[PDB]
């Protein structure tokens, strides 16, 4: 991985720095690294692609080196380097694609393709140089087993889940009490509804709770908490629990009461925020516990009093809500996120070449299934393919 | 089912069972299946004569 | 590979290229026989060997 | 700060570039810088303080120089360098944490911890090298009293405030007119509601205004403006101004009319946008003025006419919304935003070691309190701690 | 850890091989390694701390080298070596104890005692030699991020839980349908009971399902599956789910019908066994789904028909069972088993010296609580303490 | 086999002993053996896989020797040895997997994979060194036709069979006399039941006999014999012998009378145990004869006398039992047991790669089918694959 990353980085630096008119002092070290790469790859035969529709490609390297004494690079030097750069870029792109389309239950972190396995030989270690990207840095630290993490903007940590729970119900679904939530990406919208508006509840307070377990520990996370769940704020017709029938929801939004957000790690309360909205910080957690309450307004204007009678029928259903968006976080494991394109790259490569479904990843690289069952083996293979995808995107 | 998935061709039934001769379970399963492969014969689902 | 069953309760698994018996794999003969063409054994295994 | 940043940058470069097999030409300058740092730090005693639960730690530097004379770095070289780098990284992380948890009312831009004060001596200036990060670059600019610029994605510029204003009201709250808004992060949602649907208005037009005064000047801001405010488009029960009673809101959304978004700098109109939705550019501003109108539809189908009677009661209340999202911007002062982790890092470090509340920042590093009263002392201390946080995040 | 294990291994080899009359050629390499250990440890001061009732102990090393002059070892040589080995064994045992009684939430895999932290310095790497034990091999593999493996006989993977679920119940508990299970150690006994004997079932079949989620992935597992559950096959008086009353269970065991044992990994069926009893192999799994059925006998002898009437009362309650024992398995994470004595050693050391409860392990070193909430921090600390326990047991 | 085992053992020793900082005197002989391996394997082409989903893999060996002079091993030596060891371990794992998934009716003890057949040439005999494992030791001894012994904890010697024999029966199944047994793994539970409680039996004694024929001779066997068979001591609805109907069993357990356990070899009484319960030793046997009597209590209390009337109906049925557990044994042939993982390893390798059912082993490597028809060819193939599985387990 480090050798493949070094190949890609050398080629990117060759494209960027080997330009017409540049001082040779600007590229002396880069030219040395490029010539080392040519020297190491020369005389080696590579084969990439025998899986799905990825065609069998054979790579031979017999390229000449680059000059080292001129003062300023000219068009001749760049023309000489460009053909080698193109061939090497094609080779690296195909190696990255070959590695991205492979998985193993036993050793998912080890190279799977024949080409990357050959590049793990000792003789290719000479190609290795600066490993400065975030993903390669994490790769090396994690190989050494050092505390390292990835920074995500809008981490895709919650598998899709639109569900409801009815604590009070009956076959006619006319006097209900419960919670409905959407868990999607970095967003949690939860809404606790009481059809009776807590007329008969003790102290006229009804308590709703929502517990979300994250499949990986998020650290140094910035969260936006808002007191309304706009997703569950309009009339809906909702399938029953078993799909036997449909029930009617007619929300009237009351502000949530006694809002408490607890960020817990292994059942230990790490962060607690009471009646706090806006930006909050969750330093280290794997579980989110949202506790809110519906309180009857002790004083109601005539229209408000008309909304909530003493007994049934209940035509307007009192709802409180919360919205929790993870703006950014840090996680020791790789995740899909709104900023990076690693998951998109891997999925695109797998789909374009009809890669047969393996024994590790869900078919079609579905992220909801992947994050629902994010096992250590899946984490290993996902880190491998994501690092390869970043390496490839460095050039392609 | 005596197969990966359920099928009317691959279902075990009464088979009052014959303790007269030491019988393996596989033998009973195969005999029960063949007695329906006869209806396969008479359902145009055969290849040779 | 040929799987074979009989109403008499005799079953045989063997190879086409050379007629040597094979451990009969029930739950595979069933999946094969539910869908794939079924062949009457006019020249059944014993006679073939 | 520059010396601390240089330590962190040298250690990050050493971790990235000192890898087994790499050509020495790839690290010659890096090895020279690392040896310079070793020579400068050797023989010096440092102590990271015991503030809060942060442990007292003593650091002594007696390290040999990294070797030269290797064509390609080998495993022994990398092992020795890794031992030295590990010790130095631990020291740097502890110093950064010690500095992040301290503040002063006056001279808050200067180093607070003893370690960073010692590192600010002249004898350590040798360690200083490339200062390329945005935060260190802006630190240097500020030290030189030059123009500073921080680029934010979704700047956290609006303190949380969900409020309403009733321009026409009465105890019954059956015929109201006013505006209700939420200002959170980079988002402003506003909704002007008229319960009479401007039946008695001078020209069947009701004018609504919302002024949001930013507490720091934003420049080169791209803003998405959308017609409706979904936050205020569903039925609600809203406390009265003093909480004595609650009123009922039953919006029916009419499109906003004669929309007018003005971005003002020091009371001077810099940008104006009329009937423009989508992406707009506010080049330099510190105030936003949103003026919209509810125009009664001159023609109404029977269903529409049934919602807007000539007189009370008004069961359906006309509403015109507006959503304004600052997707990105540039500010001379540091701010929390979605992409960066500076605020989260500082808050996490303060919470982890139970740092007592200081005399500068609000308890818990609450961002709403911080930016509601973003004083120059707070700005100095926040820039200092954010720069230290970025320096630390380079290595942790 | 590797240095501590190397010390313990050297001392064990010295005890085993330095015997009266043995040829020096049988110990030449061992004597050289022992003398290297003497040289490395000489001049170093160590302290084993006073956590709990462990006495604070100070260790000084000023030992002369072992001789190399005798063709065959004699009594004097053995006695001198015995004195030195006794001191070193005392030191190693005390270090192992000091490490076992410590735990950390942040870095549990790193050494916690100051003695083992000092032994992790580079100068002690000379002591390191053959790492042939299973636990040290796995430690080294984990440090390199390689596929680890621990082979357990009767792995203690199921936390103790004797519970029942009543799918059909009533206040008088005379017409019940449900399941009762015991998941203890490597054993799962489950029993589905129907009081009506599926008289009114849709096809005279009552389906029972038990899902046991393993806390860690198990591989290469030999499992004995037997039809009946002897534990839930005799009359019982069982507390109600709320403890308000007691109900009577009077089983009559019927053969389980359509037994499907599924071994699932990430929800995917890795292994399936239909009506197969005896020894089976689950190659890789983390969940067990046992599906069985109570089928009403289509034909009954007069006594059997007498047991099961068409309506209540139901004095004999039909029951089907299943027993599942994991004879052996392989797990990447450490576990307690019936063969190894690591858990017993750690628990004994903690109890002997009255170690106060730490922040990681349950407050008895109780295996049920530990394996229940088997967090990654708990796993790291458990691996550390178990490795140290094996190192200590090499000597003590 | 010996060459493959020697490769695996050399690689295991290299992993365990070639570590950073260790004295070269600790590995001098190991380094010579490793170099001999390199010399012997150099210039040879190997191919593995091609059966089932096991992928085709080509191996070419061109590695330099380890000849660097040192006092203590350093990082360079360890890294070079690690690269070589990684390649060799991958090769050995693939060869072992290839050999495990193959079988032949004729000469199943001989190598099946072409890789192992090539490794069985004379030119590779140089690789051969210490053969100390139990399985390789037995392999070599059997090649020499010396007595071989595999020691099993809880040997899996009895194929699963839950059956019954009715010596007296009738269509109503209301007056039955017979025996029901479970022979599973190392456990034999047997229960002789008489519904009449020997009211009309000669001397009021009924005699039951259970003969169990072991498929292989067991020697030095430790057995635990217990009076009661808890599996056949609760009410039970059992199927008819031909499944036409179901009969009822309502045990009342009487202690077995005149218990004789005979361990026979070729029909000759080798061991005899009379009324002896607890731990017994069977030194050499291939058949077990459990003979026990149900004796009607000559004197009964009224409660006991109520259970056994002179004539029918017999509501309570007298039952005597015996439980026999083989805790440990020694067998010349290989078997599954509760402590080893070779059967599990072979089954996992065959299931993972979808190996087609071969001409020797039963589908899915069902142990019950294998041990029921444990033919000499099956024994040879099983020994081969188990030895290869142990060789692989040394590394993987
Ligand atoms: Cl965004
Ligand atoms: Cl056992
Ligand atoms: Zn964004
Ligand atoms: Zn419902
Ligand atoms: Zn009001
Ligand atoms: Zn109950
Ligand atoms: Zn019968
Ligand atoms: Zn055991």
């Amino acid at each position: 991985m480090d050798v493949l990353y070094s190949l890609s980085k050398t080629l990117k630096d060759a494209r960027d720095k080997i330009v017409e008119g540049t001082l040779y002092s600007n590229v002396s070290d880069l030219i040395q690294q490029f010539n080392q790469m040519i020297i190491t790859m020369n005389g080696n035969e590579f084969q990439t692609g025998g899986i799905g529709n990825l065609p069998i490609r054979n790579w031979n390297f017999d390229f000449g080196l680059l000059g080292t004494t001129l003062l300023n690079l000219d068009a001749n030097y760049v023309e000489t380097a460009r053909n080698t750069i193109d061939y090497f870029v094609d080779f690296v792109d195909n190696v990255c694609m070959d590695e991205m389309v492979r998985e193993s239950q036993r050793n998912g972190i080890a190279p799977q393709s024949d080409s990357l396995r050959k590049l793990s030989g000792i003789k290719f270690k000479r190609i290795n140089f600066d490993n400065s990207s975030e993903y390669i840095e994490n790769w090396n630290l994690q190989n050494r087993r050092q505390r390292t993490g990835f920074t995500f903007h809008k981490p895709n940590i919650f598998p899709y889940s639109a569900s409801f729970t009815l604590n009070r119900s009956q076959p006619a679904h006319d006097n209900l009490m419960g919670t409905m939530w959407l868990n999607a990406g970095s967003e949690i919208q939860v809404a606790g509804f009481d059809y009776s508006c807590a007329i008969n509840a003790p102290a006229n307070i009804q308590q709703f709770e929502h517990i979300v377990q994250l499949r990986r520990v998020l650290t140094t996370a910035t969260i936006t908490l808002l007191p309304d769940a706009e997703r569950f704020s309009f009339p809906r017709v909702i399938n029953s629990a078993d799909g036997a029938t449909t029930w009617y929801f007619n929300p009237v939004i009351l502000r949530p009461n006694n809002v408490e957000v607890e960020f817990l790690l292994n059942g230990q309360i790490i962060n607690t925020y009471q009646a706090r909205f806006g930006t909050i910080i969750a330093r280290n957690f794997d579980t989110i516990r949202l506790s809110f309450q519906l309180m009857r307004p002790p004083n109601m204007t005539p229209a408000v009093a008309a909304l909530f009678p003493n007994a049934q029928p209940f035509e307007h259903h009192a709802t409180v809500g919360l919205t929790l968006r993870i703006e950014s976080a840090v996680c020791e494991s790789v995740l899909a996120d709104a900023s990076k394109t690693m998951l998109a790259n891997v999925t695109s490569v797998r789909q374009e070449y009809a890669i047969p479904v393996g024994p590790v990843f869900p078919p079609g690289m579905n992220w909801t299934d992947l994050i629902t069952n994010y096992s250590p083996s899946r984490e290993d293979n996902l880190q491998r393919v994501f690092t390869v995808a970043s390496i490839r995107s460095m050039l392609v | 089912s005596v197969g990966s998935s359920a099928s009317a061709w691959t279902d075990v039934s009464t088979q009052i069972t014959d303790v007269s001769s030491s019988v393996s379970s596989i033998s009973t399963q195969t005999s029960t299946i063949s007695r329906r492969l006869r209806l396969k014969e008479m359902a145009t689902q055969t290849e040779g004569m | 590979e040929v799987f074979e069953a009989g109403t008499d309760g005799r079953f045989f698994a063997y190879r086409v290229e050379t007629f040597d018996e094979i451990p009969f794999d029930v739950q595979k003969f069933a999946d094969l026989v539910t869908d794939s063409p079924v062949i009457s054994a006019i020249i059944d295994f014993k006679t073939l060997k």
